[PDB]
């Protein structure tokens, strides 16, 4: 019934900020996921996936990649205060912008 | 898609992870539909997913159903042309044995 959420953690973690999904996208290739500013900022320099090194796409790497509106879902519903807390930092910026 | 980043993306900081030893409630799923199978309506069991549109299925069901001849997705009716059309995604199973 009751699961640690240190034992998910793993699962709902972006490599490449080392914090929770946040607009998760994923690799057609290989299906390895990370956040839309990670991997997109990423795929500017490199064609390679971050975790497992295969070619994501032969020229155009941006190709490759699609939203997972599921497991975004997820990440919300399993990490509590998340969904709130960004959606919050998002009002806080374009009040200041 | 263009994957263009808006102003905030282009300046987003991590979600830090929680560490502290909290617990979930999980004692229903019927608060979490994405880790059932459209086809069966059971936790997902090794996960396929459809390259193209990210649609997941039990291997056994969603092969079942590309050998019926029938080549849409059941999900969101889109085109495929073969079982080379979908990959195996251990971290969705993973994730479902330590839930339940
Ligand atoms: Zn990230
Ligand atoms: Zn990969
Ligand atoms: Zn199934
Ligand atoms: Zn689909």
């Amino acid at each position: 019934t009751r699961i640690k959420i240190t034992e998910l953690n793993p699962h709902l973690m972006c490599v490449l900020c080392g914090g929770y999904f946040i607009d998760a996208t994923t690799i057609i290739e290989c299906l390895h996921s990370f956040c839309k500013t990670c991997i997109v900022r990423y795929l500017e320099t490199s064609k390679y996936c971050p975790i497992c090194d295969v070619q994501v796409h032969k020229t155009r790497p941006l190709l490759n990649i699609r939203s997972d509106k599921t497991l975004q879902d997820i990440v919300y519903k399993l990490v509590p205060g998340l969904f709130k807390n960004e959606m919050k930092r998002r009002r806080d910026f374009y009040a200041a912008h | 898609k263009t994957w263009e980043l808006s102003l905030y993306e282009l300046q987003r900081t991590p979600q830090e992870a929680i560490t502290d030893g909290l617990e979930i409630v999980v004692s229903p799923r019927s608060l979490h539909s994405e880790l059932m199978c459209p086809i069966c309506l059971d936790m997902l069991k090794n996960t396929m997913t459809t390259k193209e549109c990210l649609h997941r299925f039990c291997a056994d069901c969603i092969i079942t159903a590309l050998r019926s001849g029938n080549k849409e997705c059941p999900t969101c009716r889109k085109k495929l042309v073969s079982k080379r059309s979908l990959r195996p995604d251990p971290n969705f199973d993973a994730l479902i044995s330590k839930i339940y």
